């Protein structure tokens, strides 16, 4: 199917306890496959993926470059925060980015993404049109004039239209075996009295990628959505995640129900009961 | 304003008495990132624990992944045990062995 | 591959 690149920028202060820490990790699909961390003895983005080991020395230097000046740039744009905030010097704060690009089964642009937060909450978002901003309040404001007169945005627009969809494709090659690899869930359903009145179904799913996911109960062929228990998809430590959805039923009434899984792993649809 | 981080302990593989296997605890939806996260077995704290690179949700929780390498047993109890800002006391998880 | 480093906030 479809495909996205993403890079998670983590700026945290502390004060008393050093100078602000910086964290970038990239993603193709729910795949890892680098790090940098300012803390680190040596800091130097790193692999995390196998494919991703066959880059030679100008790729590391380059994208070590970058980190080491981005952990300056945003401890100065955490002050900068501070200030439009008129916060203290005392506290702790978060500038969180998150930006990429998807692309389609041609490899073609689907769209691309910068936004930011601050302590947890909207700040500024690259519209979809890659020309324009949303900043959520004035502090943001300032942030966006300052952009505006950088022309930040056409930097941002080269960026997700080029580099990030080319290198993209380069990495979905590169990785092909496991990045263009489906595996479907396992699944089976169990069963667990609560009384002599109700029992518990969970319907289970295990060992699937990409981690998106779709379980679903039916009581005589209606969704159950307001009854099931959906428990947050999890990872395995594999690159495979887990997931499961559980439903309380009536002692005897078992066999209306049916669990209902999608996974682009699948040749088709599952349709799964209790099988005592 | 802060998040409670949700907290899951589970077993990479289906688990058997005296196989190899890995003990996950994964906590999520939380911030803000600073967080302490220790497995327990019968009790006490495991020492070699790895966990993944910090990251985060589009919603901007972030979520991690502590793990380590164990043989479950008939007798051994395993929990995890967490501690963050929003939380008075270090909130402690058991392990499930079935649900 | 990273985007080329930003302008401050």
């Amino acid at each position: 199917g479809s495909h996205s690149m993403r890079y998670f920028y983590t700026a945290m202060s502390r004060p008393g306890r050093g100078e602000p820490r910086f964290i970038a990790v990239g993603y193709v699909d729910d795949t890892q496959f680098v790090r940098f961390d300012s803390d680190a003895a040596s800091p130097r983005m790193a692999p995390r993926a196998p494919w991703i080991e066959q880059e030679g020395p100008e790729y590391w230097d380059r994208n070590t470059q970058i980190s080491k000046t981005n952990t300056q740039t945003y401890r100065e744009s955490l002050r900068n925060l501070r200030g439009y905030y008129n916060q203290s010097e005392a506290g702790s704060h978060i500038i969180q980015r998150m930006y990429g690009c998807d692309v389609g089964p041609d490899g073609r642009l689907l769209r691309g993404y910068d936004q930011s937060a601050y302590d947890g909450k909207d700040y500024i978002a690259l519209n979809e049109d890659l020309s324009s901003w949303t900043a959520a309040d004035t502090a943001a404001q300032i942030t966006q004039r300052k952009w505006e007169a950088a022309r930040e945005a056409e930097q941002l627009r080269a960026y997700l239209e080029g580099l990030c969809v080319e290198w993209l494709r380069r990495y979905l090659e590169n990785g092909k075996e496991t990045l263009q690899r489906a595996d479907p869930p396992k699944t089976h359903v169990t069963h667990h009295p609560i009384s002599d009145h109700e029992a518990t179904l969970r319907c289970w799913a295990l060992g699937f990628y990409p981690a998106e996911i779709t379980l679903t109960w039916q009581r005589d062929g209606e969704d159950q959505t307001q009854d099931t228990e959906l428990v947050e998809t999890r990872p395995a430590g594999d690159r495979t995640f887990q997931k499961w959805a559980a439903v309380v039923v009536p002692s005897g009434e078992e066999q209306r129900y049916t669990c209902h899984v999608q996974h682009e792993g699948l040749p088709k649809p599952l349709t799964l009961r209790w099988e005592p | 304003i802060q998040r409670t981080p949700k907290i899951q302990v589970y077993s990479r593989h289906p688990a058997e008495n005296g196989k190899s296997n890995f003990l996950n605890c994964y906590v999520s939806g939380f911030h803000p990132s600073d967080i302490e996260v220790d497995l327990l077995k019968n009790g006490e704290r495991i020492e070699k624990v790895e966990h993944s690179d910090l990251s985060f949700s589009k919603d901007w929780s972030f979520y991690l992944l502590y793990y380590t390498e164990f043989t479950p047993t008939e007798k051994d109890e395993y929990a995890c045990r967490v501690n963050h800002v929003t939380l008075s006391q270090p909130k402690i998880v058991k392990w499930d062995r079935d649900m | 591959t990273v985007r080329a480093s930003g302008h401050s906030y």
